[PDB]
Formats: structure tokens, C-alpha cells, sequence
């Protein structure tokens, strides 16, 4: 329980884009209250081999950060859409059609004109004006927030205890939220 | 005021008294409410690209 | 009588209108615009206009 704990699995909130709070993986537990030492020892080696994978998965995939579940992810640490620039082939020459029309020709329908060899091409930035920060998506909640294997739980001075497992806890208030 | 239940002209039907009917304004609703089915799953409108 | 909970003699399947499965209180399942009705599993319709 302290040596081989149950991992705290994180609850996502798709609206705020943050983790709600982590509770232990109670719903994937395996029942060896009817097993003996030939099989309790084999299941406890699977509880511990899983916890080695989750520490290995967090060392590969989770972003190194001080506060677990921060409230505003920076724009450099959030996956952002960076598309290719949009290449716009402009259909009509503007000042070559105000000279045909002033000369008396009625243009209708629609190089693309037979009376103009000129062709304008415009290249526009597709991405946003400012990079987005504040909340991670679903796919970055999968990469980060690997379930926390919390060895020897709640034994270190308080304040070092993980309060960001709790779904009521504001980090910048250091208090649990209420109904008002 | 009908003085007499009987049908046919009589002296008592000179005392019957007239009252105008009530004014009833029948029109389309404000901003044309009720012409267009909104918020019905069985009559939901479509804007789609062909 | 027969106990449909135990013997599999189910007979109230026809009394279902729609099913709506939403994970994590806002993400609908299967999501991703999979069905012609986007946010739920409509099983039957009494009024079929479309």
C-alpha cells in the first residue's frame, strides 16, 4: 500500500482544459482475497511492474514542471496549430478591368482574362495572431498527466502533500473551494 | 337586452338594445413569431452544403 | 411468471426512443459527428419528417 501503491488516475475537464483531480485506480483493481502465497506474490509483482511502467511513461512523456496540474499552461508548452501559409491566386487584375470598363466594354462572367496577362498571387499567414496559452487539449492531457504512483503516501510534511489531486483545490489560493 | 324569448316582431322588441361587438385585432405576431418551426426535432430546418 | 432479468425473455425493447452517452460531462460519445443525429442514438421516431 505504501511500497506498491495504487496509481492516482487523473480526471480531465474538457471545458477548462485542465485536470480535475486524481483519485486512485480503484476500478481496475484485481481481487486476490481468495488467492494464496503462490499467487498473491505473483499479483503484487504485477502491481509493482505496472508502477515501474508509469514512472517510465511519465519520464518519457510528461513535461517537467514544478506545480502538478498548473492552472495556465504557457504558450510554448501547449501544442499549437502551425499550418502552411495560404497561397491565394487572385482572380482578376483590378486596374486592367477599370480601363476596359471605362473604354466602354461590359465585362461579365468568370490567363483568366483574355485581355490581361498579369497574374497576382497572395500568400497569407494561416496561424493565429498570438500563440494560445492557458489550457491543454485532450491529446496533451494524454501525454502529460500519466497516473501518479505516489509512494509512501502523505508521510512528508504537509504542504508537500499533493493537494492538486483534490478536485476542490485552487493552487493560487491554497484553499479548497466552497459552494460560494 | 332581449326583452322577449319569442321569435317574431312585437311591441316588446322596440325595447331591445344594441351593444357593439368587442374589438378583436387579428394579425401576424411581432417579428413573425410562429411562422417558422424553431426548436422542433421533427421539423428541424436544414442549411447544408450539397 | 417469467423473470426477464434472469431468463433473457426481454420484451420491452420497443419502448426506447433515444440514448445519449456523454463522457466527462461535456464530450458526447461517439462524438466526431458519426451519426445523422449528432449528439445521441435515436432509436425510433414517431414523427419522421426527414
Amino acid at each position: 500500500s505504501k511500497e506498491i501503491p495504487t496509481p492516482y488516475m487523473w480526471s480531465y475537464q474538457p471545458q477548462m482544459g485542465l485536470a480535475a483531480g486524481a483519485a486512485q485506480d480503484y476500478s481496475t483493481r484485481i481481487n486476490y482475497m481468495s488467492a494464496g502465497p503462490h499467487m498473491i506474490s505473483r499479483v503484487n509483482g504485477i502491481r509493482a511492474h505496472r508502477n515501474r511502467i508509469l514512472l517510465e511513461q511519465a519520464a518519457i512523456t510528461t513535461t517537467p514542471r514544478n506545480n502538478l496540474n498548473p492552472r495556465s499552461w504557457p504558450a510554448a508548452l501547449v501544442y499549437q496549430e502551425s499550418p502552411a501559409p495560404t497561397t491565394v491566386v487572385l482572380p482578376r487584375d483590378a486596374q486592367a478591368e477599370v480601363q476596359m470598363t471605362n473604354s466602354g466594354a461590359q465585362l461579365a462572367g468568370g490567363g483568366r482574362p483574355s485581355f490581361t496577362p498579369r497574374q497576382a498571387i497572395l500568400t497569407l499567414q494561416t496561424s493565429s495572431s498570438e500563440p494560445r496559452s492557458g489550457g491543454i487539449g485532450t491529446l496533451q492531457f494524454i501525454e502529460e498527466f500519466v497516473p501518479s504512483v505516489y509512494f509512501n503516501p502523505f508521510s512528508g510534511p504537509p504542504g508537500h502533500y499533493p493537494d492538486q489531486f483534490i478536485p476542490n483545490f485552487d493552487a493560487v489560493k491554497d484553499s479548497a473551494d466552497g459552494y460560494d | 337586452y332581449m326583452p322577449t324569448i319569442k321569435e317574431g316582431n312585437s311591441r316588446e322588441l322596440m325595447g331591445q338594445q344594441s351593444m357593439p361587438n368587442r374589438p378583436n385585432y387579428i394579425a401576424f405576431r411581432d417579428n413573425f413569431i410562429g411562422l417558422m418551426y424553431y426548436n422542433s426535432t421533427g421539423n428541424m430546418g436544414v442549411l447544408a452544403g450539397q | 411468471g417469467s423473470i426477464p432479468y434472469l431468463d433473457g425473455t426481454f420484451y420491452l425493447n420497443h419502448t426506447f426512443k433515444k440514448v445519449a452517452i456523454t463522457f466527462d460531462s461535456s464530450v458526447s460519445w461517439p462524438g466526431n459527428d458519426r451519426l445523422l443525429t449528432p449528439n445521441e442514438f435515436e432509436i425510433k421516431r414517431s414523427v419522421d419528417g426527414e
